[PDB]
C-alpha cells in the first residue's frame, strides 16, 4: 500500500506515503501525447546508487532523502522533444528490471512539463 | 513438432567436446554479464563477502548452428553436461556453489546463428581485504576476479557484453 | 586437423593402474607451487589458510604422439583416465579443489611425453604454536 | 610392463568382489594399525574429540595371488572399487570422512602372497563421555570403538597387528 | 578397575555397592543363577538411576534404583515364588559394549549372595 503524490511544472519531488519499504526502488517514467511511457530513472532504497537512461545521461539527476518526499528528480538542459507527462512509479524487492514499466505497482500521478 | 529432435540430434552429432570453437582459428569472444542478486554478508574477520548473482556467458561456435526453425532453442540444463563451455573462474572464490533446488540452477539457449548463452545461478564467498586502519571511518574496495584457467588470450578473450551495462543490478543491493 | 585420432590412440594401450616405469625407475615428478595468499592465522584453533597453484611435471612413456601439434590440452572428463600422482598434503586438517565455473584443474601432455597437472586448493593447514612468549 | 599388465588383468579378471576372503573355511583374519597424525580438538560441551588417522588394515586373498613377479605392486587407489575390503566402522563416531585433495587418500597394495594392504587417511569426530565433577581436577577416559558391522566373528576375526606397537604417533601428540 | 561387594540375602532388599572407577562401568545389572540353572537376566541399570529393564519373567515384582553420592544399586523385592531362590549376582558394563541381557559383555562380577524362599 504505497500512494505517490509527485509536484513539478526545475525540481520534480515525488512523495510516498505507506508500506514504503517494501517498494525501495522507485523511479522516473515519461510518456508524451500519442506516445508510450520511457523509463527516464531509477533511485534505490540507500540513496548511494542511480540508474539513467542514455538519452537523458549527463543531464537529468536523481536523489533521495530522508523522511516522506524521498525522490527528487533535477532538469538540465531541457529539448522541446523533452515536452511530456513524466510519472513517479515504485517497484517491488524482488521484480524484473528497472526500463519496463508493468513490472511496476502502485503508480503516480503524472505532472505534465512542456518546454 | 517431432522434427526438432532430430534437429538437435543432428546439432549434437559430430560436435567434440574436447575442441574449443574455431580451433586453428582466431580465439573465440566470450561476452559475460553478471545480474547481481545481493551481498548477504560482509565479514571483516573472515575478510570476505558472499555475493549471489547470475553469470551469462555468450560466445560464438559454428558448430552448433541449425536451420529451418528461427525460434531461439531453450534447452534443459542437463545439455550442458554434453558440450564445450569456457574454463571460466572466480579467482577471489574461497567458497562457492550453484544453487540446486528444485533442479540445478542453469541454463543453456542455442540461438539460430550458432551462437550459445550459458547461464548460472552462483553464490561465492569472493576474498576482499579491508583496511582497519580508518575503521568505522573507513571507504572499502571489493573486487571480483573474472579469469580463464588455461586458456592464453590466444585462445580466448573476455569483454563485457553491453559495455558500461554488462552488470545490471546493483540498485537491487541494500547492507545495514 | 586431425587431434580426434590422437586423442583416441592416447588412451588405447593405456592402463591407469600403472604408473610410468612400474619396474624399471622411481617416477619422478617436478613440483611448482605460487602462493597466492597466506589466509588468516587462526591461534585458537592452531591452524592457517593458504590459496595455492599447485603443478606437477612428469615424464609419461606410453603417452607419446607425433604430430605437428606439439601440446594438448584434455578436459576435465579425461584426467580421471590418465595416471596422476597420488600426491596428497600430510599436515593438511581440511582441504577443498574448487570447482564452479568448471572444475578448476588442467592436464597438458606434449608430443615427446611429458605430462603436465595443475589444480588450485585452498588448504588448511596446521601449525602447532609455541606461544610461551605472546606477543 | 606388458607382463605386469596380464598379470594384473588376470587377477582383476573372473573376480568377485562379494566374497570375504576364504568364504566357505575359517574366518578371514584381519590385522589393523593405526597412526595418529594429530588431536585436534577435545570438546567437553560436545563431549567429543576430533582425531586424524593413517588407518591400515591387513588381510589375505588368495584370489590376488601372483608369481613370477619379484615386487609389491602399490596399485591406483581407483582399484579399492575392484576388491573385497572389511566393511570396518567406527562405533563411537559422530562424522568422519576421508580426506580426498589432491586425490582420494587411499591406499591399495598388492603382496605377492595374497596379502592386500589397505590405508585410509580419516578423520573422525569421535564421541569421548566425560565425568566433570572434579573439573579440573580430572582425568577422563576418551576412547575408540572399531567393529565389523555386517560380518560376525565367525565370518570375520580382528587383531592388533605389532601387539602393543599397533598404534604409533600418540607420543608426539601436544594437547594444549 | 571397579569392584563389587553385595550385601542382603517377602520383602527383601539387596544393595550392590562399587568401588573405583565406576564411570567406566555405568550400566550396572544384576543376574541371578538358580542352583544347577545357567545364569539369568534379571535386570539393568544406567548412570542416572532412571532407565530400568528388567527381564519379562520377573516384571511388576522387582525394583531398582541407584545413588552416586555413594555409589550403590538397590534391587528392592517384593512378592517371590519358589522358583525365585538363587544366588543373586551384580555386575557392571562399560559404555559402547553390547547388549544387556547377555552375561559375557559384563566385565566385573560380584560374589554372588544366596537367596531362598
Ligand atoms: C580407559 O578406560 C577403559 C574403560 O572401558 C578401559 O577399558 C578396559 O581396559 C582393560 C585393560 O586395561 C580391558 O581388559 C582386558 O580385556 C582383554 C580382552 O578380554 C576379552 O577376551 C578374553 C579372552 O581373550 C581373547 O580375546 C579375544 C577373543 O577373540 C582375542 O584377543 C584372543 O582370542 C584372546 O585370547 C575374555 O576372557 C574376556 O572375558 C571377560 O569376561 C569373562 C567372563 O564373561 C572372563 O572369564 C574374563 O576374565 C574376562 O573378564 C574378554 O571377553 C583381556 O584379554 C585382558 O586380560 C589381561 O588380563 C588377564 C587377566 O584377566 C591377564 O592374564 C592377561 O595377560 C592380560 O593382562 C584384560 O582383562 C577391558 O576389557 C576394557 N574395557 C572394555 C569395556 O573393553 C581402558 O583400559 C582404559 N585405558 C586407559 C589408558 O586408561
Ligand atoms: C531470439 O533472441 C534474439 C536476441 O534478442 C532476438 O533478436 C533481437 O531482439 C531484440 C529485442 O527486440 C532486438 O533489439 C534485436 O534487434 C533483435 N535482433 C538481434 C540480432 O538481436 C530474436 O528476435 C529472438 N527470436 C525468437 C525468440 O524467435
Amino acid at each position: 500500500q504505497v500512494q505517490l503524490v509527485e509536484s513539478g511544472g526545475l525540481r520534480l519531488s515525488c512523495a510516498a506515503s505507506g508500506h514504503t519499504f517494501n517498494y525501495p526502488i522507485m523511479g522516473w517514467f515519461r510518456q508524451a501525447p500519442g506516445k508510450e511511457r520511457e523509463f527516464v530513472g531509477a533511485i534505490s532504497w540507500s540513496g548511494g546508487s542511480t540508474s539513467y537512461a542514455d538519452s537523458v545521461k549527463d543531464r537529468f539527476t536523481i536523489s533521495r532523502d530522508n523522511a516522506k518526499n524521498t525522490v527528487y528528480l533535477e532538469m538540465n538542459n531541457l529539448k522541446p522533444e523533452d515536452t511530456a507527462v513524466y510519472y513517479c512509479a515504485a517497484k517491488g524487492r524482488y521484480s524484473g528490471g528497472l526500463y519496463y514499466p508493468t513490472n511496476y505497482d502502485y503508480w503516480g500521478q503524472g505532472t505534465q512539463v512542456t518546454v | 513438432m517431432s522434427f526438432v529432435k532430430e534437429t538437435v540430434d543432428k546439432l549434437l552429432k559430430g560436435y567434440d567436446i574436447r575442441l574449443r570453437p574455431d580451433f586453428g582459428g582466431p580465439p573465440v569472444c566470450v561476452g559475460m554479464n553478471i545480474d547481481i542478486a545481493s551481498i548477504d554478508m560482509v565479514s571483516e574477520v573472515n575478510m570476505d563477502y558472499t555475493l549471489t548473482m547470475y553469470f551469462q556467458q555468450y560466445w560464438r561456435d559454428k558448430r552448433l548452428a541449425y536451420s529451418g526453425i528461427p525460434l531461439n532453442l531453450t534447452l534443459d540444463n542437463r545439455v550442458a553436461d554434453q558440450l564445450w563451455v569456457p574454463d571460466t573462474y572466480f579467482l577471489n572464490d574461497k567458497k562457492s556453489f550453484v544453487h540446486g533446488v528444485t533442479v540445478k540452477n542453469r541454463m543453456i539457449r542455442l540461438h539460430p546463428d550458432g551462437t550459445v548463452l550459458y547461464g548460472l545461478r552462483i553464490t561465492t564467498t569472493a576474498a576482499c581485504m579491508m583496511d582497519l586502519r580508518r575503521y568505522p571511518l573507513d571507504e572499502q574496495n571489493c573486487t571480483l576476479e573474472i579469469e580463464s584457467y588455461g586458456y592464453t588470450t590466444d585462445d580466448i578473450e573476455f569483454y563485457w557484453r553491453g559495455g558500461d551495462k554488462a552488470v545490471t543490478g546493483v540498485e537491487r543491493i541494500e547492507l545495514p | 586437423g586431425d587431434v580426434t585420432v590422437i586423442l583416441n590412440n592416447l588412451l588405447e594401450g593405456y592402463d591407469n593402474k600403472l604408473r610410468p616405469d612400474i619396474g624399471v625407475k622411481p617416477t619422478l615428478i617436478h613440483t611448482d607451487m605460487y602462493v597466492n595468499s597466506i589466509g588468516p592465522v587462526n591461534a585458537i584453533n592452531m591452524e592457517y589458510t593458504i590459496d595455492i597453484f599447485f603443478a606437477q611435471t612428469w615424464y609419461d612413456r606410453r603417452l607419446k604422439f607425433n604430430s605437428t601439434i606439439k601440446v594438448l590440452r584434455l578436459n576435465s572428463n579425461m584426467v580421471g583416465k590418465i595416471w596422476i600422482p597420488d600426491t596428497f598434503f600430510r599436515n593438511s586438517k581440511k582441504a577443498d579443489a574448487h570447482w564452479i565455473t568448471t572444475p578448476n584443474r588442467m592436464l597438458r601432455i606434449w608430443n615427446d611425453g611429458r605430462v603436465l597437472y595443475t589444480l588450485r586448493l585452498t588448504i588448511d593447514a596446521e601449525c602447532q604454536l609455541q606461544l610461551h612468549n605472546f606477543p
